[PDB]
């Protein structure tokens, strides 16, 4: 089986410019993962990034149209990785996935950096 | 299991799939074979936990790094190909996919690190990695900077650092001596010491990643930069006049890229293990198959000689060619990861002050 393990929890549906948390626990060989994202795909569109969080740096990425909105946060003692979704928009409608990556040579805000992949929690949002 | 008497395929979804589902199609036309080609989600563990079971394609496209751990596990099966088969692609890119003394994958694609450069900053870019400082002098009077690049992956700092000598294992006549590790000799310490007095007279900043580095490339604020094919795309989006060069060589020696390989196996379960060798050698790694796949999406730098020669009258995949033959295969054994690990936390502690050169590198070759 794969070395590392992600579950996504969280989904559910809100009404616009309400909130709501997800998590993403990482189980497994851990011990070197260097980039945890976010990313979201709805029916007949390209799965895109929200978020990217570089563990050993701090350093967080967001889309254009989340920034401000979500944010990424890691706990360590955990290994769990959360999304805080704000204001939450009809267009944020998607399945939503957390993804894991040792390294990598491309964009960690690109979804082929990535190797390790959860099985995705809905997210509806409606105006 | 797998059926017989068709070819299944899966390639990832940023390849040229639908070039590679036309070469199929023209298989099928002479032999009657019907190839599909897929793109699965989730393909890079995808393949290991499907074959493990005796099932999944009977030919899988992946970076040749990863197919040494498939081998050890039995999931590849050892190709054939014959001398004169053999003689068609570049030797490099056959050690790439050669796993305990036996060939275990066909060579496709070839890419690696370049200098980048904005032609209307920098018509003429520098040879040397000595020259920059002097460059980012002028080019800092001007509002601009000399050069950024992602300073974080150790993937992007080693090519410095193994100009004057470093590098991870010794690597002779296809085999690695995991006795013989060179992450801090001299050649290692003298090009960690560069970068960080880069650092240390103002030319780069310690924090500087991925995205900061195409940010500021992208939008016209430094002359430089430091990546691969894969980033030609977004560079295209942004109009910058850029071109594709030699990495600047460091002591008079070449930076040494790290080279990936995409490559095609067959699968061990494949009960089409001929049909797939046909396929592969006599359509795919044709001029005409490499030609489809790449119209498709471009593949880069390809390790067939005969479509090589086309493609490098593209001065962009000339310099990536001349890079990766400059540089060093990608270690498919699995002491490579502990090398990736332990040399990115090596360069950010010497490169933000925590440690010196000669320790961050001790604790690293530790």
């Amino acid at each position: 089986p794969s070395q590392v393990q992600l579950v996504e929890s969280g989904g559910g549906s809100v009404q616009a410019g309400g909130s709501l948390r997800l998590s993403c626990a990482a189980s497994g060989q851990i011990e070197h993962i260097g980039y945890l994202g976010w990313f979201r795909q709805a029916p007949g569109k390209e799965r895109e990034g929200v978020a990217a969080l570089i563990t050993y740096t701090g350093h967080t990425y967001y889309a254009d149209s989340v920034k401000g909105r979500f944010t990424v946060s890691l706990d360590n003692a955990k290994n769990t990785v959360y999304l805080q979704m704000n204001s939450l928009k009809p267009e944020d409608t998607a399945l939503y996935y957390c993804a894991a990556a040792e390294w990598g040579s491309q964009s960690p805000l690109t979804q082929w950096f990535y190797r390790y992949w959860g099985q995705g929690t809905q997210v509806t949002v409606s105006a | 299991k797998i059926e017989e008497g068709k070819l299944v395929i899966w390639i990832n979804g940023d390849k040229g799939y639908n070039g590679l589902a036309e070469v199929g199609k023209k298989f099928e036309k002479d032999t009657g074979i019907k190839v599909t080609v897929e793109h699965p989600d989730k393909l890079e563990e995808k393949f290991p936990q499907v074959a493990a079971t005796g099932d999944g394609p009977d030919i899988i496209f992946w970076a040749h790094d990863r197919f040494g751990g498939y081998a050890q596990s039995g999931l590849l099966a050892e190709i054939t190909p014959d001398k004169a088969f053999q003689d068609k692609l570049y030797p490099f890119t056959w050690d790439a996919v050669r796993y305990n003394g036996k060939l275990i994958a066909y060579p496709i694609a070839v890419e690696a690190l370049s200098l980048i450069y904005n032609k209307d900053l920098l018509p003429n870019p520098p040879k040397t990695w000595e020259e920059i400082p002097a460059l980012d002098k002028e080019l800092k009077a001007k509002g601009k900077s000399a050069l950024m690049f992602n300073l974080q992956e150790p993937y992007f700092t080693w090519p410095l650092i193994a100009a004057d000598g470093g590098y991870a294992f010794k690597y002779e006549n296809g085999k690695y001596d995991i006795k013989d590790v060179g992450v801090d000799n001299a050649g290692a310490k003298a090009g960690l010491t560069f970068l960080v007095d880069l650092i240390k007279n103002k030319h780069m900043n310690a924090d500087t990643d991925y995205s900061i580095a195409e940010a500021a490339f992208n939008k016209g604020e430094t002359a430089m930069t430091i990546n691969g094919p894969w980033a030609w795309s977004n560079i295209d989006t942004s109009k910058v006049n850029y071109g594709v060069t030699v990495l600047p060589t460091f002591k008079g020696q070449p930076s040494k890229p790290f080279v990936g390989v995409l490559s095609a196996g067959i699968n061990a379960a494949s009960p089409n293990k001929e049909l797939a060798k046909e396929f592969l050698e006599n359509y795919l790694l044709t001029d005409e198959g490499l030609e489809a796949v790449n119209k498709d999406k471009p593949l880069g730098a390809v390790a067939l000689k005969s479509y090589e020669e086309e493609l490098a009258k593209d001065p962009r995949i000339a310099a990536t060619m001349e890079n990766a033959q400059k540089g060093e295969i990608m270690p498919n054994i699995p002491q490579m990861s502990a090398f990736w690990y332990a040399v990115r936390t090596a360069v950010i502690n010497a490169a933000s002050g925590r440690q010196t050169v000669d320790e961050a590198l001790k604790d690293a070759q530790t």
